[PDB]
Parts: structure tokens; C-alpha cells; sequence
DNA sequence: GCATGTGTTCTAATTAGAACGCATG
DNA sequence: GCATGTGTTCTAATTAGAACGCATG
């Protein structure tokens, strides 16, 4: 996908699962400040839901999906979140001809094994990318991305491995995922 | 429904067949006179394909474990004209108490399926024929077929080849096979009752079996576990021989790789039941070629 | 020596057989064309027997243990036109170390044979038609085989199974059939090569294999004992569908009674070489039915 | 077999092998001591023997076995001695037309176990009768008989307990043993004396 | 020259059996 | 209203495997 002409990069409709990020993605000027709700839609539980209603809930261009925040409190399986992610996502896809860019993106908050992640990539049919947010006297936000945003994998990000991931795993947004999300502001209108 | 096709334009069937087993989607086609273009399989347990690659003479494409065919494999063994399988239930049936659903443990290889499936689909702007098929227990939780009718967006039929065979097997059939929810009937050959499996000189003491299992218990029938057949007046277990012709299958089509009694009934008691996949592939003559 | 029948005299073929095995003899008559009119076997292994009716849907009279059978039996039972047997050899054959002879342990039952021969011959004044034949191995004591011959008042012709199969195994014969000393030709359906008897996707080392007992050693060949089979780059054992085939048996002979690899091999490294027992039996179709 | 007039009772032309009972039969009188071409035929080692050995042998009134007394002089598998003793026995029978009466008797001494006895039986069809010999104050011998001589099978010998004669087999470790089994024969061939 | 064998045997794997399990027509 | 089930597990019988044997062309 080529970059847009600044005087036709319409407002972008997005479709956020599992995690509303209408807060995350307001503060960086996606969608109106007042009464615009076209632009995301929420759902929380999906077993019920069929690609009539992702149909009928309007085209989206971008697909977020996101696992619960590390925590005792979870009554699906972790893999649950993906199977689902990647069920709606061929749901939401345009047709075969593009008439705008279509993007989306999944997160996992280090709640996945590894079998997990490795079921992850095949489906998303990609490795995913590590985001760690470090001060040196911090070690907060790391997470994990799957996505097909071309700007989110190929900025060479610090790198740092999971032993250190995993003493995050021993522990067992607003400055990292800010960061994530810039990307698609070269593609959709900036609301300021 | 997919348009009819003329005699002329029909050409041999490609299918891609998952959690292949002992080739039955393989035997059901070839029985049934279908010109088999390409058999690709993907199965892991060695006396399966020991199974496959013999009784079949290497006619079988076997591709090994499902979770490491790529897309870039879907497109270079295709194009595919009908995709088959059927995943482990031993996290889904109830007859483990022990089961993990269909999101940990084995169960989550039906969304191999599901993810080989989509590949496999052809892309929009090409109606050309294509046919699929999945078969598991149903002894599962509802929110396991619920679930698996979601990703399929498609209800299942059950079919027990009670009907059909001399055993009891009740199992759900997702797919778009032309007419699955058509009245299954018996044919001419169908052996109904446990007599007409069993060898000489073998008396059968019911008329059907239970659902048979990979384990020598469910050979043993009723709340007392009696056991099935008499024989010489002295009462016996079922033979390898007989639990084939139960399951429909050629006789001696185990008889691979030494196997005993407990490896043969090991790879049966997971099979499908041939007649019941002989009902749901017949309607299939009428779109590909037969010689 | 014999005199000749014309065919309308001919009448099918009533047969004794002792220690019959699986059925041997039988088997060779029958696919030879002989009608068979009476086949009265004497074996004691159940799963023996239980190959013998089930291959041939109970057309064999089993008269269990030899030494129960009284010379009033064996007038009920005749006449016999032919009588057949191998005595066991685990008493007689040099691979036993602890053989004990042919008087003593298991070798003594070949008296059997010549007691129940002398019952069934025809009495002095019938010029009707009477064979038979005794079968045992070549490695054997000399005063042993010296003591056989002496109560058969007959001595041994020697026929390797070589001649005519994939296997090492040369056997004395002592009988009276038609042209036993002939020279031993191949037939175009002898499968002479180990290749010829191996399932799809599996090679041999070797062109022929050694002397096939009970036990599983005898599988490996040579100095090392090495594997006779590749399949997948990867060495392994003869299959029991392979072993009947070096035997000439039909394929799936011994799936029976939920036999296992070593049970099958049991029965079938006691057996006769079926080639060989049909150039024996051949000129026996010169005096008797055929249809 | 009916029994023979007195002027026509022919010597007896007798085959004994494994032991030789010369001795034993010309005491009671069915042998002349006078010798032309000797009646009695004597072998040991039968194991070259065959049919028309036998038979250019002259044909026999009367086929005798007998296993050896115990001791250490049984070179061979006790089970041998009646196996050669059947397949000679059959070389020895006439034309089925019997000419004159064919008598034999096989005697073990305590030699075979109860295997080899039931084998014994079947073979010669017929169970075992069992000689006492024994006197009030000495029960010297004991021999085993199998024989279709009609008087070894008709008379009512006395009985005994096994499992204790067995006791005397090893205990162990000639008249009346099988002499007085002899004596039914007189009537059917010749007295010399 | 030296590899061969209609088996007995002892032991190391290996499998056969039964308990176990409980929501559901 | 009990019987049923594309199985896991641990035990008790199983069997598989290789050593043993040596007169003989
Ligand atoms: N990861 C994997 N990849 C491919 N096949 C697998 C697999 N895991 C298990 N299997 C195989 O999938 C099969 C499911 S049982 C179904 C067998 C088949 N439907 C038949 O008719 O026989 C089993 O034989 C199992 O060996
Ligand atoms: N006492 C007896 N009575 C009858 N058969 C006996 C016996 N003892 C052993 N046998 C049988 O005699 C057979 C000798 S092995 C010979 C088998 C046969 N010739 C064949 O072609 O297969 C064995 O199967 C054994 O089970
Ligand atoms: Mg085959
Ligand atoms: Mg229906
Ligand atoms: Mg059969």
C-alpha cells in the first residue's frame, strides 16, 4: 500500500476486540473528540457473532485485537483470543480489489505460551515483533505485536530477549503503544 | 447448490485430505469408481501411513504433520477440488474424562483444518466446483461444536452408522456436500447385522455393537461387558478381520506392518465408518471424472 | 509303477492328515483342482485348527490328538486314498540343541503316523489306488532318518523349497507318490526372488533368505543377522503377509484368531513350502476328479 | 483259533529277538535237541532288519519280545525295543488266509514307564496283563505281557496292588514268570521229550 | 572353511485388561 | 433411568529378542 494524499485520508473505522482502545486511539487523533461513533466499534464476547454482523457493521479499516492485561482473571483459554481474532478478521476483509488500505493488528500482553506463539505467527502468517517501553530505571510495558503494518516491523526496535521477558513473567501503555500506533496516522485523518 | 456439470467437462478429483488415517477418504472414492487426480495426506502415526502407502500403492501424496503445511504448500499441491478430515477427538469425545476442549491440547488441531481450509478456498471470481467435509464426535461440549460450527459458519449433520453398519456410531459432519441432510439408506452389500462380519463358525450374540473405541473394552457389550461372538461353544472377543468388516473396510486392510490386535483396533477405533462416507461422497460422481 | 485311471473311473480324493498344521495339504488339492471328497485332519494348537476352518469354511473333519485315533476310526473314517503328515521336529532338527530323538520327547510321534499308515492301507487283494506321503527336516540324526526310513520300508527324496521359493528349506519325503525323484521345475507364478514376496515400497537385501523357523532369529540373515528389508532408508523384518508369500500360502492365510506377528510365524515356520507340496501332489490329478 | 488235533500239530518255528529263550522253550518241550536247520531264529540288534529278511527267514509259528532285565545293560531308549519289536511283527504275519494258528507275545520286565506303557497298548491293541510269580514267602518275579495267545488273556491270574509293585520294580534296583505263560502253547504244536 | 538350523530359554520391553469417568436421552 | 463413550492410566501377563548350540558339507 502506497501513502495517501493528505486532502483525501478520510477518518478511519476501526474494529477493536477483546480490549477497547477508543481512549488509546482518541488521544492520538483518530476519531472525532464528539458524537462520531461510526468509526469504532467494540465487542467484548464474540462466540456468537457472525460475519453477517461484522458485514453489516459497516467496513473497517483497521482490525485490532488484544489479549486480557497480565492477570489472574481470565476464563478463556489464552489461544481462545487469537482463534477468534483470526476467525473475524477474514469477516471484516474487503473484496478481492482494494479500494483503501486495510490494516490489522494483534497484541499479547505476555499471556501466551510459547506453543501459543507459534500457533500465533502461522495463522497471522508472520513472526511478531517485541515492543519493550525502557528508561533504565524502569522496566514497565513490553508486549507483543502481530500486524500488518509496515512502519510497526521494520523500525529496528531495542532489542531484548524473553529471559528478561520472562523475569517481566516473573512480575507474573500511553508512552509504548502511542509509539505503536503512530504509523497509521500516514494513513487516515489526523483530528486535532 | 454448484451448477451441474457435463460428462465431457469433468475432470479427475483433487483432494487434500487432513488427519488422513488409514486413507479412508482414499478407499471410499476409489470404491465408489471417482478418478482420484491427486491424494495428498497429511497424517503422523507411521502404521497409518504404513497403511496408506501399501493398500494404496503409493497413489497417496503424504505430506507430514498439518501444522507445518505452509500456504505456499496449498498453492503448489493444488488446486484442490475437495478437502477432507477429521481431528483427534480425544480432548473432545466424553469418553475421556480427562478432556482439554478444543482450544488446549489436540483439540486445537481443527483450526489446522479451519486455517488449511480458507487456503485451500478458491478466491473470489472463480465458481469452479469445490466441496469439503469434517467429521468429529458427538460426544463434545456444546460450546466445542458451537464453536466449531462458528469458524465453519456451517451446521453439522449427525449420521450414526447404525444405519448403514453392524455398530453404533454417531458422529457430527460439517461440510457442503451436495444432499448430506438427504435419508441415508442401506445397500445390497451393507453387512447390518454382526453376523455378517463375523468369520465361520462365529456366532454373533447381538444384532449391533457398541460404538467402537480405540481400546479392547468396548468390545465387551452391555452393562456386564459380555463378551460379543461364541465360538467351538467357548465365548470370544471380535477378530481384526471382523471389526473391519464392521467398519466397512476391506478385508485385511490392516493387516500392515506386523501390527497385533490392540494396533489394529488402535487405528479402526478412530476411522470413519466406510458406508456412512461412501452416503455423503456419492453425490460427488456427478461432478468429476469416473473410470 | 502305478496303474492308470480313466478319467470317468476317477472319484474325489479322501484324505487322511496328520498333524496337519494349518492345512496344508488341503490347501495344495484344492488348488491343484482335486475334489476333495474327505479331508480328516489330526492337530492339537487351537489356533491352528482355527485357521483350517475358517480358510476353508469347515470342510475339514478335525479329529484332535493322533493317539486317540483307534483302529475303528480309522475304519469309520475311510477308506483313505491319501495320507499325509509331518511328525514335529523340535526332537529331530539340529538347530535344538537338547534334541532327544526320535524315541523319546516329541519325536516318538512319528510312530503315529506309521501305526495309523499300516490301518489305513488296503488289505491284501484291493489293487485300488492307495498314496502317501511323510515329511520331516534334513538335519537330522543319520540313525534317526536311517530308523524313519526303516518302518516307512521306503527311503527319503530330498526337495529344497529354494527351487521354487524366496527360502532356504530342504526336506526329506518319504512316500510312494507318483514321480517323486522327477526334477524340480519353477512355475511362472513362483515368486523365486525375496522382491517378489515384499509389499509396495519395501526392498531386499537379498535375493534369497535361510531357513525360516518359529522364532524370530531365523528372520535376520547371515554372519551379523542383519535386517532383509529396507523400507524408507530404514532396515526392518519381514512383514507375515511377506512371509506367507515365501511360503507360497495366500496372502492374509494365517489373519486369524487375533494372531500376532509371532504367533503367525509359529504356524507358518512349521509349515511345508506350498510349491513344493504342489510338484508332489501334481500327478495325483491323474487319480482322482477335477473340477 | 480252535485248538489242534494231536497228529497234526507241527513244531513250532519261533522268531525271539532281544533276548533268547532257547533255553526256557526246549525245558518245557517245544524245541528238538536235535538241530537241522535250527527252528528258533535269534536276533539282538534288529536295526538292518527288513521285510524280506524276515521273511526269507521261514515263516514263524510265534513272535517273541522282550525288553532287557534291569540293569545297566539297556544301551538303548527303552521305547526301542517295542517299536522294532511292532515293525518286525508285521513282517512276520502270513498270507490273510491263515494257514495255521500265528501266535506273539512281547514281555516287558518293569522297563517301560507308564508313557511308554499306553503307548505299549495302543500299539499292540491290547492292555497288559501282569504276572505275580510270587510266593507266599518270596516275591522274586514280576513281568508285564502283552499277548494274543487266547490263554493269557482268559485265565484269572491273581491280582496286585501297583503302587506297591512299583516299589518292588526298584526294590529290584523263572518258571512261573513267563514259563507258566508258555504252557497254553503246548496244545496248538508239538511235545518233544 | 565356517556359516547353518520346522528350538529351548531367560530376560527386557511391551501390551492387554479393568478400573475410571459422568452428562445425557 | 440407567446405559453409554474416535480415552488416560497403572498393573499383570504377555511377548520380543538375542544368546545358546555344534555336526556338517
Ligand atoms: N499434528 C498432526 N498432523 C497430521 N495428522 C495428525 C496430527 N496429529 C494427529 N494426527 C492424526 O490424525 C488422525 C485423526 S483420527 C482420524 C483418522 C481418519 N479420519 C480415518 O478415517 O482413519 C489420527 O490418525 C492421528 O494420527
Ligand atoms: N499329539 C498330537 N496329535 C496331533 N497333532 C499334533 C500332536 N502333537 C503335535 N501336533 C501338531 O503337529 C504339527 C506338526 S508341525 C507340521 C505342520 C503341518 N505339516 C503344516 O503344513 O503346517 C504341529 O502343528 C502340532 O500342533
Ligand atoms: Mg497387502
Ligand atoms: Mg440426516
Ligand atoms: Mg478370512
Amino acid at each position: 500500500f502506497e501513502t495517501v494524499p493528505v486532502w483525501r485520508r478520510q477518518p478511519v473505522r476501526v474494529l477493536s476486540l477483546f480490549e477497547d482502545i477508543k481512549k488509546e486511539l482518541t488521544s492520538l487523533g483518530f476519531l472525532e473528540s464528539g458524537s462520531d461513533p461510526g468509526q469504532l466499534k467494540h465487542v467484548v464476547d464474540v462466540t456468537d457473532t457472525v460475519r453477517k454482523d461484522v458485514e453489516e457493521w459497516g467496513p473497517f479499516d483497521l482490525v485490532y485485537g488484544a489479549t486480557p492485561p497480565l492477570g489472574h482473571t481470565c476464563d478463556r483459554p489464552p489461544s481462545w483470543y487469537l482463534f477468534q481474532f483470526h476467525r473475524l478478521l477474514q469477516y471484516a476483509r474487503p473484496k478481492p480489489g482494494s479500494p483503501r488500505p486495510f490494516f490489522w493488528m494483534f497484541v499479547d500482553n505476555l499471556v501466551l505460551n510459547k506453543e501459543d506463539l507459534d500457533v500465533a505467527s502461522r495463522f497471522l502468517e508472520m513472526e511478531p515483533v517485541t515492543i519493550p517501553d525502557v528508561h533504565g530505571g524502569s522496566l514497565q510495558n513490553a508486549v507483543r505485536v502481530w500486524s500488518n503494518i509496515p512502519a510497526i516491523r521494520s523500525r529496528h526496535w531495542a532489542l531484548v530477549s524473553e529471559e528478561e521477558l520472562s523475569l517481566l513473567a516473573q512480575n507474573k501503555p500511553t508512552k509504548l503503544v502511542k509509539n505503536c500506533f503512530l504509523p497509521l496516522r500516514e494513513y487516515f485523518k489526523y483530528f486535532s | 447448490l454448484y451448477p451441474a456439470i457435463p460428462a465431457a467437462r469433468r475432470r479427475p478429483i483433487r483432494v487434500l485430505s487432513l488427519f488422513d488415517g488409514i486413507a479412508t477418504g482414499y478407499l471410499v472414492l476409489k470404491e465408489l469408481g471417482i478418478k482420484v487426480g491427486k491424494y495428498v495426506a497429511s497424517e503422523v502415526c507411521e502404521e497409518s501411513i504404513a497403511v496408506g502407502t501399501v493398500k494404496h500403492e503409493g497413489n497417496i501424496k503424504y505430506v507430514n504433520d498439518v501444522r507445518n503445511i505452509t500456504k505456499k504448500n496449498i498453492e503448489e499441491w493444488g488446486p484442490f477440488d475437495l478437502v477432507i478430515g477429521g481431528s483427534p477427538c480425544n480432548d473432545l469425545s466424553n469418553v475421556n474424562p480427562a478432556r482439554k476442549g478444543l482450544y488446549e491440547g489436540t483439540g486445537r488441531l481443527f483450526f489446522e483444518f479451519y486455517h488449511l481450509l480458507n487456503y485451500s478456498r478458491p478466491k473470489e471470481g472463480d465458481d469452479r466446483p469445490f466441496f469439503w467435509m469434517f467429521e468429529n464426535v458427538v460426544a463434545m461440549k456444546v460450546g466445542d461444536k458451537r464453536d466449531i460450527s462458528r469458524f465453519l459458519e456451517c451446521n453439522p449433520v449427525m449420521i450414526d452408522a447404525i444405519k448403514v453398519s453392524a455398530a453404533h456410531r454417531a458422529r457430527y459432519f460439517w461440510g457442503n456436500l451436495p444432499g448430506m441432510n438427504r435419508p441415508v439408506i442401506a445397500s445390497k452389500n451393507d453387512k447390518l447385522e454382526l453376523q455378517d462380519c463375523l468369520e465361520y463358525n462365529r456366532i454373533a450374540k447381538l444384532k449391533k455393537v457398541r460404538t467402537i473405541t480405540t481400546k479392547s473394552n468396548s468390545i465387551k457389550q452391555g452393562k456386564n461387558q459380555l463378551f460379543p461372538v461364541v465360538m467351538n461353544g467357548k465365548e470370544d472377543v471380535l477378530w481384526c478381520t471382523e471389526l473391519e468388516r464392521i467398519f466397512g473396510f476391506p478385508v485385511h486392510y490392516t493387516d500392515v506392518s506386523n501390527m497385533g490386535r490392540g494396533a489394529r483396533q488402535k487405528l479402526l477405533g478412530r476411522s470413519w465408518s466406510v458406508p456412512v462416507i461412501r452416503h455423503l461422497f456419492a453425490p460427488l460422481k456427478d461432478y468429476f471424472a469416473c473410470e
